[PDB]
C-alpha cells in the first residue's frame, strides 16, 4: 500500500523515507543501492523495507471514490 | 430491523448492529455470530431468514451495497473487513514448496 | 482471541506476587523462587551475580516455557548463608553496578559533542 | 568510578555506539534487552476514526499512526492509563492527538505525522509531539489522499513498554558484540579451507589486541568488554535510552528488593 | 445535513426509502453504498 512506517526487523523510522528516496532517485538520477544508503538505511532489515516496497496506493488514487 | 413476533425464529447473534433497513452501515464493527444482513419472510409473520456473521470470524463493515438484479431482485452485498495478524498457527511459505506453521 | 493480552507480560495480574519463595527440598541450604513477570532479562543478571558470590554453591534460573511471563531461580548457599539474604546481596551487587553505569555514562555521555 | 565502564565512540541524537567495559555479559545483554524491551515511551494506541475517504483501511492507518514516534522526553511525568487514577484517559496519563486532512488539490494530498496536532493540556512537559526527523518537516508519511477524500482522527498517546506492544520502542536496532577476536573461543568459526581467510573482521577487532598463535587458551578470560550501539528511533534522545535502560532496569531489582522486603511483615 | 447510502459512481449523498426502487439522481446507477456510520469506530493502535 504505502511506506511502512518502520522497518519491520527493528523498528527504524523508514516511512518518513519514501518521498525523499523517490527523489534520490528520480529528480537527482541515483540508483537504488547509493540512494538507500543515504537515507541512512545501513542494515539489509531496513533497506528490504524500502527497496522492497510497492507503492500500490499511487494506484488506489486512481479510482475515483 | 425484526423484533420477533408470532414466529420469534431468529438466531442468537444480536442485531443490535442493523439499522432500520436491516443493514449495517459502513464502520460497524461485527463480531461472534452478529447479523448483517437482518432479513425477515413471511412464509405460508416474521420467520426470520438472514445472514449471521460466520462463527469464528469477526471484523469491521468496509461496505454495504444494495442492488438490483434482471429479475429487478433486491440485492445486499457486505463486504466484511478483518485484519489478520501472523499468529502462532497461520501458515507461511518460502516460495520452494516447503508451507510451515508459526510455532 | 486465544492471546493472552500483551500487558499481562510486565503486569502482575490478580493473587500473583513477584517472587514466591520454595524451600528446596533436594539439597540443604537452597531456595527456588519464582519470579512473576519477569523474565531472561532479569533472570540471566541475577543469576550471574548470585553466581559470583563466593557464599553461593549454586545459582540457576529457568523460564520452562516461552509462553508464560515469569522464571524460576535455584539458589543453594553456604551452611548459615541464608539465600534471601544472598539474593538481596546479588541484587544491590547489581543496583550498585548500574548506579556506576548510569553514572559512568552519563559522565562519559556529556564530554561527547553531537 | 569502580565497575561497568563506558567508553562513546560515536555519539549523534541518533546513536551512541559506545564500549561497556568491566561488566558480566549477563548484564551487558540485560540492559541490552532493557532498552529493546522496557524503557517506557509514548504512543498513539488508540485512534477514533471520525472521517475517512482515504483508500487506506481505518485500522492500517491506525496502525500506522501507532507506528509514528512521538516525544516521550517527559514520559515520567506521565502515568500509564492503568494506573491513572481517571477513567480512560486524562491529560494525566494521555496526549491526544489530531489528524484532520482534506484532498484539497487535485494534486495528491500526502498526509503526515506533521499534520498531527495536540489537542489536549500538555502541562508543559515535552510529550507527544510528532517526531519528525526529516529534512523537510513531515515526519511519517500516515496517508495518501486524493481530491475529494477525507481523514478525521483523534489519536491517543498513552504510556507503553515495547514488551507490550514492538510499537512503544524507544530503540532502532541496537548493535552488541563481545570478544572480536574470538579468544574465548566462544564461536566455532564456519569454514570451507580457512576460518580467517573467510569471516570478515568485524569493527572491533581494531579496538582489541590479535590473539598470539603460541599462547594457550586463556580459559580464565571471562567476556568482558562488550561493543554496543543504541539507535534511536526518536521518540527518546538516545543518550536517555542507554540511561533509562539502566535506570529501568534498576527500577527492576528495586521492585525485587522491596519484594524480598515487603515479603515479610503482614 | 445527514446522508443514509451514498451511491456508487457519482457519490452523489442519496437516501430513499421503500418503493423508491434502487436509482440516484441522473445517475441512475442501481448500485448505491450504504454511507458510514456516525457511531464513531475506536480503534487498538496496535
Ligand atoms: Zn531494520
Ligand atoms: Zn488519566
Ligand atoms: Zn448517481
Amino acid at each position: 500500500m504505502i511506506v511502512p512506517v518502520r522497518c519491520f526487523s527493528c523498528g527504524k523510522v523508514v516511512g518518513d523515507k519514501w518521498e525523499s528516496y523517490l527523489n534520490l532517485l528520480q529528480e537527482d538520477e541515483l540508483d537504488e543501492g547509493t540512494a538507500l544508503s543515504r537515507l541512512g538505511l545501513k542494515r539489509y532489515c531496513c533497506r528490504r523495507m524500502i527497496l522492497t516496497h510497492v507503492d500500490l496506493i499511487e494506484k488506489f488514487l486512481r479510482y475515483n471514490p | 430491523k425484526p423484533q420477533r413476533t408470532n414466529t420469534l425464529r431468529m438466531k442468537h447473534g444480536t442485531y443490535d448492529k442493523l439499522d432500520d433497513d436491516g443493514l449495517i452501515a459502513p464502520g460497524v464493527r461485527v463480531s461472534g455470530e452478529d447479523v448483517i444482513i437482518g432479513k425477515t419472510t413471511p412464509i405460508s409473520s416474521k420467520r426470520d431468514a438472514s445472514t449471521p456473521l460466520r462463527s469464528t470470524e469477526n471484523g469491521i463493515v468496509d461496505q454495504v451495497l444494495v442492488t438490483t438484479n434482471q429479475d429487478g431482485l433486491k440485492f445486499v452485498k457486505v463486504r466484511v473487513r478483518t485484519t489478520k495478524i501472523p499468529q502462532i498457527g497461520d501458515k507461511f511459505a518460502s516460495r520452494h514448496g516447503q508451507k510451515g506453521t508459526i510455532g | 482471541m486465544n492471546a493472552p493480552d500483551r500487558f499481562e507480560l510486565f503486569l502482575l495480574g490478580e493473587g500473583e506476587s513477584k517472587l514466591k519463595i520454595d524451600p528446596d527440598t533436594k539439597a540443604p541450604n537452597a531456595v527456588v523462587i519464582t519470579f512473576e513477570k519477569e523474565d531472561h532479562t532479569l533472570g540471566n543478571l541475577i543469576r550471574a551475580e548470585l553466581l559470583n558470590d563466593r557464599k553461593v554453591l549454586f545459582a540457576a534460573y529457568k523460564v520452562e516455557h516461552p509462553f508464560f511471563a515469569r522464571f524460576k531461580l535455584r539458589i543453594q548457599t553456604t551452611e548459615g548463608y541464608d539465600p534471601k539474604d544472598a539474593l538481596k546481596n546479588a541484587c544491590n551487587s547489581i543496583i550498585n553496578k548500574l548506579g556506576a553505569l548510569k553514572t559512568n555514562f552519563e559522565t562519559e555521555w556529556n564530554l561527547q559533542t553531537l | 568510578e569502580e565497575g561497568p565502564q563506558v567508553k562513546i565512540r560515536e555519539a549523534s541524537k541518533d546513536n551512541v555506539d559506545f564500549i561497556l567495559s568491566n561488566v558480566d555479559l549477563a548484564m551487558a545483554n540485560s540492559l541490552r534487552r532493557v532498552m529493546i524491551a522496557e524503557i517506557p515511551t509514548l504512543a498513539i494506541d488508540s485512534v477514533e476514526v471520525e472521517t475517512n475517504t482515504t483508500v487506506l483501511a481505518d485500522e492500517f492507518i491506525a496502525h500506522r499512526l501507532g507506528l509514528i514516534p512521538l516525544q516521550s522526553m517527559d514520559i515520567e511525568q506521565l502515568e500509564y492509563s492503568r494506573d491513572c487514577f481517571c477513567e480512560d484517559h486524562c491529560d494525566k496519563c494521555s496526549v491526544v492527538l489530531t489528524l484532520q486532512a482534506f484532498g484539497e488539490s487535485e494534486s495528491t494530498t500526502n498526509v503526515y505525522s506533521k499534520d498531527l496536532v495536540i489537542v489536549s493540556n500538555l502541562m508543559g512537559r515535552n510529550i507527544g509531539h510528532p517526531i519528525i526527523q526529516d529534512k523537510e518537516g513531515n515526519g511519517v508519511l500516515i496517508c495518501k489522499l486524493r481530491k475529494g477524500q477525507e481523514l478525521k482522527l483523534t489519536c491517543v498517546a498513552k504510556k507503553g513498554i515495547a514488551k507490550e506492544h514492538a510499537k512503544w520502542g524507544p530503540a532502532a536496532a541496537i548493535e552488541f558484540e563481545y570478544d572480536p577476536w574470538n579468544k574465548l573461543k566462544h564461536t566455532d568459526y564456519w569454514y570451507e579451507q580457512d576460518s580467517a581467510k573467510e569471516w570478515p573482521q568485524s569493527k572491533n577487532c581494531e579496538y582489541e589486541d590479535p590473539p598470539n598463535e603460541g599462547d594457550p587458551f586463556d580459559y580464565k578470560a571471562q567476556a568482558d568488554t562488550f561493543y554496543m550501539n543504541v539507535e534511536s528511533v526518536g521518540s527518546i534522545p538516545v543518550d536517555q535510552v542507554v540511561v533509562r535502560g539502566i535506570d529501568t532496569l534498576q527500577k527492576k531489582v528495586a521492585s525485587i528488593l522491596l519484594a524480598l522486603t515487603q515479603m515479610d511483615q503482614d | 445535513a445527514t446522508l443514509k447510502y451514498i451511491c456508487a459512481e457519482c457519490s452523489s449523498k442519496l437516501s430513499l426509502s421503500r418503493t423508491d426502487a434502487v436509482r440516484c439522481k441522473d445517475c441512475g446507477h442501481r448500485i448505491l453504498l450504504k454511507a458510514r456510520t456516525k457511531r464513531l469506530v475506536q480503534f487498538e493502535a496496535r
